[PDB]
């Protein structure tokens, strides 16, 4: 059907004033 | 992407990942269309089965990677989304028809090296480039494998990869899948007896289908990942969002919306 | 608009071509 489903977590931690 | 190969440095530089905050988690390709506006499918941000609906601020989009998941410090950059438009007609209940949105995104991004836009075509570039058997190249962060997507370092790649694929002829396209398939949409890919392989996959979607014409030398988006059934099987097709036929929704928004 | 569009910084600028365009400009016939 539509293209992230199985999204785990494995990303560096962006730069705190982003979130 | 399945069956491609690492992308080379600044080879797309278009290239954007939508990544979520919280949890971080990447989830959809994207495209620099000019400083400040974003192009992706729709169904990246609304997707009600799946009970998807992002607000803007529930994004963010990082421009001029290469890395999946490193923070590439001094090379990309992040931006926080103003506001997200949908196409008002975007089927999302029978066959994702119009699958597109555009994102305008809160400051202008500065171009570099790694981070400029893609054109997009007009009605001749489109004539001369659409064309059943003319190769385009998709992009993405997505899994290598339709079984086997699930982060770490499985069948989800460390650098963007990049794969090229032929646009198959509308009967085909049609005759592969029991979808309704419309003229907003085209397919692509290689069939079973041609011997090369390659497709988009789960975490692609929303990425740019580019051509580069023979006229002028320019790269043009002609299509937005937007649908397939599995990922690299025989007999079937990655479904892009036909951009040249969206055009005129495009320009309204960027016109009304600066 | 996009005047540069589509012209990348290190190819296209450069006069460089990446590893595989040329098989899409080959399919072009």
């Amino acid at each position: 059907x539509p293209x992230q489903s199985h999204n785990d977590g494995d990303f560096e931690e962006i730069p705190e004033e982003y979130l | 992407i399945v069956e491609g190969s690492d992308a080379e440095i600044g080879m797309s530089p278009w290239q954007v990942m939508l990544f979520r905050k919280s949890p971080q988690e990447l989830l959809c390709g994207a495209s620099l269309i000019s400083d400040r506006w974003v192009l992706t499918a729709a169904h990246c941000l609304l997707y009600p089965p799946w009970d998807k609906n992002f607000t803007e601020n529930d994004l963010l989009v990082r421009i001029g990677k290469h890395s999946r998941t490193r923070y590439e410090r001094n090379i990309e950059k992040i931006s926080m989304l103003e506001k997200i438009y949908i196409h008002p007609r975007y089927n999302w209940r029978e066959n994702l028809d119009r699958d597109i949105a555009l994102m305008k995104l809160k400051k202008p991004v500065a171009f570099s090296d790694y981070i400029h836009p893609v054109c997009l075509p007009d009605r001749e570039t489109a004539a001369s480039l659409l064309q059943a058997g003319y190769k385009g190249r998709v992009t993405g962060w997505g899994n290598l494998k339709e079984t086997w997507t699930a982060n770490v370092g499985k069948g989800q790649p460390s650098v963007l990869q990049v794969v090229n694929l032929p646009i198959v002829e509308r009967p085909v396209c049609k005759d592969s899948t029991r979808i309704r398939i419309t003229d907003n949409m085209f397919c692509a890919g290689y069939k079973p007896d041609e011997g090369k392989r390659g497709d988009a996959c789960e975490g692609d979607s929303g990425g740019p289908f580019v051509m580069k014409s023979p006229f002028n030398n320019r790269w043009y988006q002609m299509g937005i990942v937007s649908w397939g059934e599995g990922c690299d099987r025989d007999g079937k097709y990655g479904f892009y969002t036909h951009v040249f036929r969206l055009k005129k929704w495009i320009q309204k928004v960027i016109d009304q919306f600066g | 608009g996009e005047a540069d569009c589509g012209l990348r910084p290190l190819f296209e600028k450069k006069s460089l071509e990446d590893k595989t365009e040329r098989e899409l400009l080959e399919s072009y016939i």
